RNA sequence: GCUAAACCUAGCCCCAAACCCACUCCACCUUACUACCAGACAACCUUAGCCAAACCAUUUACCCAAAUAAAGUAUAGGCGAUAGAAAUUGAAACCUGGCGCAAUAGAUAUAGUACCGCAAGGGAAAGAUGAAAAAUUAUAACCAAGCAUAAUAUAGCAAGGACUAACCCCUAUACCUUCUGCAUAAUGAAUUAACUAGAAAUAACUUUGCAAGGAGAGCCAAAGCUAAGACCCCCGAAACCAGACGA
RNA sequence: CCGAGCCUGGUGAUAGCUGGUUGUCCAAGAUAGAAUCUUAGUUCAACUUUAAAUUUGCCCACAGAACCCUCUAAAUCCCCUU
RNA sequence: CUGAACUCCUCACACCCAAUUGGACCAAUCUAUCACCCUAUAGAAGAACUAAUGUUAGUAUAAGUAACAUGAAAACAUUCUC
RNA sequence: CUCUUACUUUUAACCAGUGAAAUUGACCUGCCCGUGAAGAGGCGGGCAUAACACAGCAAGACGAGAAGACCCUAUGGAGCUUU
């Protein structure tokens, strides 16, 4: 523990505490980096990689429409409504080596993410969920359990 | 508290052969709790260690010591006790071979000073231990002569080797 | 002084009684049963100390929360200073800031 | 779970065990013994040196005794015997002067001459050879 | 200076009081 | 300490190795535990090394006692009627070889 | 610092670092220059134009600001057009 | 009174040597000990030797009369 | 451990009946100052560091850790002779001898943990067998664990509970991440 | 050889379960424990301060009716220290147990007694045979300090090296703390026994599991995630405030 | 023990101040400064310790680093080779 | 010539800096399983005291010291002195 | 007071009985000079030195007693005064 002062006896001031100096956290002016970081949608990025590696899998079936459920039943995405997610956002990231045809909703799509899916003759649509309509739609079964 | 004195005098020893030396007789006695000090008691103790019987009894009649008149109380039991359960034949052919002092039980009681204070005053207990051996009593040590010294003195030059060598 | 001078009682334990043979049976409820059970509804104590572990400051906020409207006054006194005197110690002395 | 000490009898025995042969209370109480077993075996370890120390002081001062005896001064006989390529230490010296009295005068003698051919050689111009004894065996 | 007093302190009494 | 402790001058029993060199090392005595862990060691030395030990020395009566125990021992006599007692608990096979080999050597 | 709170037994944060810094999800922090809007009058451009700078904290302080804030604060988010989403992540940094 | 059982005997052991050291017990033979084997003692000491003994011979050297005639007191004692 | 509730609880300086007043003046008496007669220095005195029960010691391995644990168990046996399988298991008779005596001819070691699928379904005359023995000891296959199974020196599993075992087992090989808890309905979950 | 030493019970602690509550006759709010006379007085009403903010002056967690989660988030604040939700979410629940103490421990407790205080109030200590004591001439001894058996012989931190030999010879300025630096004539300590002081997050590291996923709803994730292991003392003020008790 | 009683409680008040801090063994380990109602303390540097990564570190040859002014100083910086 | 813990010699080698930091072992206790004259592998914790004018108890030192106490004779009736 | 003396009582000392307190790291506890955390029984150089009581003395053990009240310090208190 040292030899004698506020170390050794455990009474060091908190955390932060420069000696009287003013603090280095405190000589810095405010500014709105995270103003309003609460009530910021967010979205979960889904790139045409992840989408084409679940269907080459069998974990998504590009046979029926795709939406939110199905690609949280394949465990493709993690959807977390308490954190603010407003669903999933489609990016372009893979699109040369994308080649199904699928039936997807999504919440929001790039241009070019659109383009790749239409070339390949599938369809793409821009659909919103409300915060409790996104927890139903992700976890169907928990919310049956409640009986509403 | 320890009662291993009393016990001493419950030893049987085997029979004897017929030609091994008469074995003197050892009694063990003891007064246990005297109101007196130990301190005080072990000048009296030691003045009649190694005395006959009847020189010690004449000893702590004349003493002042209260501690005297107990001693001399003990012995005179002690001396009874020789000759009637200890087969010990002339009840004059005995000499004080152990006699000490010990530590007693005791009490603590307040000693008051001035200004409120006080102390804690003991009352003193002590016990008494003599033993008792049939025969007369050993003679006591010449003093070392010169005859002696020098005789040592040569011996301890004769004994004296050459050190840290062969 | 200070050492006993005989030897204590030999202590005789039975290993094979009933408590003994059957430790640990059903610490697979779960995964054996279907998940129907979770193993921690096994543990059995106070109210506010199944399935969940903490510092003794976290223990003594749990106790008050779950039971502290049960409690007698002279112990819950106790136990309102003693959260008083843990939230001083750990969050104002020690080594570390 | 409380647990207590139950051995603390023998950890002070071990101590005490080293204090038997001491004087007063530090032979019997803990607290004045184990200070005083600490010293004595710093001691016990130091003097080791001093009795490597003592000891060649007592081999010098014995070899002096018997060099003066011969008439010739401790430097004389131990510098001149290594001259002669005689590599005896003190220790034996020591003692055969005290067991072997006739070796030891013989070994007084070779110094003694070793030493008057050092005289004669310094005091020449190197026209004289070498002293009989102050040959040196040469080895490869 | 202010004065200074300091009373003294009886022990209990039953540490005095044991017989055998 | 020195002072502390007893001394005595170098000698030997009953001038050894003068006319023939005789080992004082007279008998062992091992008490090895069938079931004890600490007796491991002690259990694999009495399986290959006690037998080839006995070989090399015809002068040492070895006797190997089984019995449970919680601190296997080994016991030296010697001609001179030392007497010493060696714990081997918990020792290996290789440790306990050497402290054996040391034994059969002093006097 | 509030190590462990009275109610729920569980770190606090800091709320002055919230309003002054931004972190990165790499690991930096993200200041303003202080007195960047102080006596603007007797200041020249080139020194106006450093304190308009957003700069880095060092690792000390960006280890101090870490211990004032909670794990909710250093997690991954995917804020929508987010000015600062590019700099989350570095690039071709060794060591 | 302490908890344990390990302190407690190692003091016992202790309280033994100390009874045993005040009390040395009388010396017996050492064929009365334990881990005796005559035949092996008899091998062994002339091994230690050197000696290419006869066991034959070597046994009845150490047969002295006084242990013979005092054997046939017990027998005669016993009835045997 | 994860089930071990410690109950050991002592008193603190301010738990301590009394030990209210400051015992004597701060100076002029010569003594060694003290605030209270119940600090952890006095005879009679609160505890420093002492126990501060109930105090729980509970964890979770993961999911998958548990039951790899499982197969190992279920493989050293194997590996070392220590696991036989029984078509059932009815005795012919309930008397408890009949059951030691057969496990001594067969060499099984001195307990055996019998295993059956089912608690409800356990034949009669094993149940009569077992419940007068003390190291002969029958659970169902939910019971399964690894203390027991090393505790007892042989294991002793039905058919049954093979096909119940390896169904269990290896679905943790094979499983997703959960959404949710297992208890909860699931498309394949139970069976 | 004394003084002593040694012991295993009395009970106690933490949970679980269960709601809880007494009484013979006589006396007892006046000076209680006092058989028997003219009254009429009547309860309610914000805690404060220590302390933290390294002063202090606004401010500074204190069960308030479901574990978990939302979340230490929204929000509050000398916007400092610190304080801190809700919507929503939604689990289990079989008293008779103990890796609790065992006479300096565990309740203060053999007892709120003895004793101390005018009062409020403070508040102890301790016991130990055996199947049988209607076996008490009985159950061994051995172990702390202190003594006794047994005072002392030049010289010196009391020992070490030794030695034929205790001492004589040689070497050697107790310890802890505190300091630039202590044989210091600076601190503490007669001694024995017992008691008496390092509590945990953030990350990181190490070793398993699974792996673009991990985790037994929540959370994290551009090799991560889960689990475990491993770091943060004791005694001591003068004070401050509340409510009682005292001329 | 009245510069303002005593008792209990808040209370394990607080103390940058003094004291204390318990088994064995080995290893690395001394010291530019800045700010501070701060100089009996702290926080950042510096030094020190452990783990990890990969690449130079130290010692140093020439050449080279100011005029103004008086001691035309001992030296330093830089630096391949070794 | 004498003279070190410097160096050599025979053998061995982790085995002489405060604060601080890294590492290797370990007493006793309890629990699991062993063991069975006192142990093993692990898991735990009120887990180790030559020092706090520390707490309690015992006993020393000072010290058999300071201090304390009963008027006289007698037949214990009585008388005498103050 | 110059300048003290004598006697009585108490205390005192000795015998008998009873029996505290502060204090105490351990002590086998000399003197001189020098040294040194700057004033030594304990270190260096010398000198002295069989062992152990009782009665006195107060130069030293920086003697005992009371964690200096003077002085300074502490982002320690309290009483009092005030534009
Ligand atoms: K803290
Ligand atoms: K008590
Ligand atoms: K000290
Ligand atoms: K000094
Ligand atoms: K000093
Ligand atoms: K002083
Ligand atoms: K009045
Ligand atoms: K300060
Ligand atoms: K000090
Ligand atoms: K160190
Ligand atoms: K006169
Ligand atoms: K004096
Ligand atoms: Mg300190
Ligand atoms: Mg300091
Ligand atoms: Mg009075
Ligand atoms: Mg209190
Ligand atoms: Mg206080
Ligand atoms: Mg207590
Ligand atoms: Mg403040
Ligand atoms: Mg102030
Ligand atoms: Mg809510
Ligand atoms: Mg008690
Ligand atoms: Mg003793
Ligand atoms: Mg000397
Ligand atoms: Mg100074
Ligand atoms: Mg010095
Ligand atoms: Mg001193
Ligand atoms: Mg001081
Ligand atoms: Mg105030
Ligand atoms: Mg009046
Ligand atoms: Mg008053
Ligand atoms: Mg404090
Ligand atoms: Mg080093
Ligand atoms: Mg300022
Ligand atoms: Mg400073
Ligand atoms: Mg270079
Ligand atoms: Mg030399
Ligand atoms: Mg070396
Ligand atoms: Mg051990
Ligand atoms: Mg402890
Ligand atoms: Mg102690
Ligand atoms: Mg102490
Ligand atoms: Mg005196
Ligand atoms: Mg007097
Ligand atoms: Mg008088
Ligand atoms: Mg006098
Ligand atoms: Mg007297
Ligand atoms: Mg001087
Ligand atoms: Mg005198
Ligand atoms: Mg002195
Ligand atoms: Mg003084
Ligand atoms: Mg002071
Ligand atoms: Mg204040």
């Amino acid at each position: 523990r040292g030899h004698k002062g506020e170390r050794q006896r455990g009474t060091r001031p908190r955390l932060g505490f420069e000696g009287g100096q003013t603090p280095f956290y405190i000589r810095i002016p405010k500014y709105g980096f995270n103003e309003g970081h609460s009530f910021r949608r967010q979205y979960k990025p889904l790139s045409l990689n992840r989408l084409q590696y679940l269907i080459d899998l069998g974990r998504v079936d590009p046979s029926q429409p795709i939406d939110l459920t199905q690609l949280v039943n394949g465990r493709g995405v993690t959807i977390q409504p308490l954190k603010r997610d407003y669903g999933v956002q489609l990016v372009e990231e893979g699109a040369d080596t994308f080649t199904a045809k699928v039936n997807i909703e999504v919440q929001l799509a790039s241009e070019l993410a659109i383009a790749a899916i239409e070339k390949n003759g599938g369809v793409v649509t821009t659909a919103f969920y409300d915060p409790r309509s996104l927890d139903i739609v992700c976890k169907p079964v928990p919310f049956f359990l409640r009986g509403q | 508290i320890s009662r291993k004195w009393e016990k001493k005098n419950k030893i049987v020893y085997p029979p004897q052969l017929p030609g091994e030396p008469r074995r003197p007789a050892e009694i063990y006695h003891c007064r246990r709790q005297i109101k007196y000090s130990k301190d005080k008691m072990w000048y009296l103790a030691k003045l009649i260690r190694g005395m006959s019987i009847d020189q010690a009894l004449a000893q702590l009649e004349f003493n002042d010591k209260k501690g005297a008149k107990i001693i001399k109380e003990v012995l005179l039991e002690a001396q009874d006790m020789a000759v009637r359960d200890h087969n010990v034949e002339f009840r004059s052919n005995l000499y004080i071979a152990e006699s000490t002092s010990g530590r007693g039980q005791c009490l603590k009681r307040i000693r008051y000073h001035g200004r409120g204070r006080f102390g804690i005053m003991e009352k003193v207990y002590c016990h008494y231990f003599v033993k008792l051996v049939e025969g007369p009593p050993p003679p006591p040590e010449p003093p070392k002569t010169a005859v002696a010294h020098a005789k040592e003195y040569i011996q301890q030059l004769r004994s004296r080797t050459i050190v840290h060598t062969l | 002084i200070g050492i006993r001078l005989t030897l204590p009682p030999p202590k005789v334990v039975d290993r094979w009684n009933e408590k003994r043979a059957m430790f640990g049976v059903y610490d697979n409820i779960g995964i054996l049963g279907n998940f129907e059970k979770h193993p921690k509804e096994l543990i059995r104590g106070p109210i506010w100390l199944r399935g969940w572990k903490g510092n003794e400051l976290q223990r003594c906020i749990r106790k008050r929360k779950m039971v502290g409207s049960r409690m007698f006054a002279d112990d819950l006194h106790n136990l309102n200073k003693r959260i008083r005197y843990l939230y001083k110690h750990f969050n104002r002395h020690g080594k570390f800031r | 779970l409380r647990n207590r000490v139950t051995d603390r009898y023998f950890r002070i025995q071990e101590v005490l065990k080293h204090a038997r042969h001491f004087r007063g209370r530090k032979n019997r109480c803990y607290r004045l013994a184990v200070r005083t077993v600490i010293r004595a075996f710093v001691k016990c370890t130091k003097a080791r040196y001093l009795k490597k120390k003592n000891m060649r002081t007592l081999w010098i001062n014995r070899i002096t005794a018997a060099s003066q005896e011969h008439g010739l001064k401790y430097p004389a006989l131990i510098g001149n015997l290594v001259k002669c390529q005689v590599e005896l230490n003190r220790k034996v010296l020591a003692d055969l002067a005290i067991y072997e009295p006739k070796t030891f005068k013989s070994l007084a003698a070779l110094a003694s001459r070793r030493r008057h051919e050092g005289f004669a050689a310094a005091l020449g111009d190197g026209k004289e050879p070498e002293g009989i004894f102050s040959r040196v065996v040469q080895y490869h | 200076t202010k004065k200074r007093f300091t009373p003294p302190i009886y022990q209990p009494k039953f540490k005095t009081e044991k017989e055998f | 300490t020195a002072r502390g402790t007893p001394s005595r001058f170098l000698a030997s029993v009953l001038h050894n190795g003068l006319g023939r060199y005789v080992q004082q090392l007279q008998r062992l005595s091992f008490s090895v535990s069938r079931d004890g862990a600490s007796s491991r060691g002690a259990r694999e030395f009495v399986e290959r090394e006690v037998i080839d030990f006995a070989r090399r020395n015809p002068g040492v009566v070895i006797y190997v006692n089984s019995r449970p125990c919680c601190v296997p021992r080994v016991v030296a006599e010697y001609l001179n009627g030392a007497v010493r007692e060696e714990s081997i608990h918990c020792k290996s096979v290789e440790e306990i070889s050497t402290l054996v080999q040391k034994l059969a050597d002093q006097s | 610092l509030t190590y462990f709170s009275a109610r729920k037994g569980k770190r606090k944060t800091v709320k002055a670092v919230i309003d002054r810094f931004l972190r990165l999800h790499c690991g930096l922090w993200v200041r303003r220059k202080a007195g960047y809007k102080k006596k603007l009058w007797k200041k020249t451009p080139a020194r106006k134009k450093r304190l308009r700078e957003f700069v880095f904290c060092n690792k000390t302080q960006s280890k101090l600001l870490d211990k004032m804030t909670t794990s909710f604060w250093k997690r991954r988010n995917w804020y929508v057009d987010d000015p600062y989403q590019k700099y989350h992540d570095r690039t071709n940094l060794k060591v | 009174v302490k908890k344990g059982f390990r302190a407690a005997f190692r003091f016992q052991k202790e309280l033994e040597r100390q009874r045993l050291l005040r009390c040395p017990p009388p010396p017996v033979r050492r064929s009365e000990k334990p881990n005796w084997d005559y035949h092996a003692e008899i091998q062994a000491f002339g091994h230690r030797l050197q000696e290419n003994f006869s066991l034959d011979l070597l046994k009845t050297a150490f047969v002295n009369s006084c242990y013979i005639k005092s054997e046939e007191a017990k027998r005669q004692q016993l009835g045997i | 451990n994860f089930k071990r509730i410690s109950y050991a609880k002592t008193k603190t300086r301010a738990e301590v009946r009394g030990g209210g007043r400051k015992p004597w003046p701060q100076k002029g008496t010569g003594r060694a100052r003290h605030g209270s007669i119940r600090s952890p220095l006095w005879r009679g005195g609160g505890v420093a560091h002492g126990p501060r029960g109930p105090t729980s010691y509970y964890y979770m391995l993961p999911m998958k850790v548990r039951a790899l644990g499982l197969k190992v168990a279920l493989t050293v046996k194997l590996a070392q002779d220590d696991l036989h399988i029984m078509d059932s298991l009815e005795l012919p008779t309930g008397d408890p001898q009949y059951l030691t005596e057969l496990a001594h001819y067969r060499r099984w070691g001195d307990s055996v943990l019998l295993v059956d699928l089912t608690h409800e379904e356990m034949p009669q005359s094993i149940v009569e067998a077992t419940s007068r023995l003390k190291t002969f000891n029958l659970i169902p296959a939910v019971g399964l664990n690894v203390h027991s199974m090393l505790k007892h020196q042989t294991l002793v599993l039905t058919l049954p509970t093979v096909a119940f075992l390896e169904d269990k087992l290896l679905w943790q090989d094979s499983r997703y991440r959960p959404l949710y808890p297992f208890s909860l309905p699931y498309s394949d979950f139970p069976r």
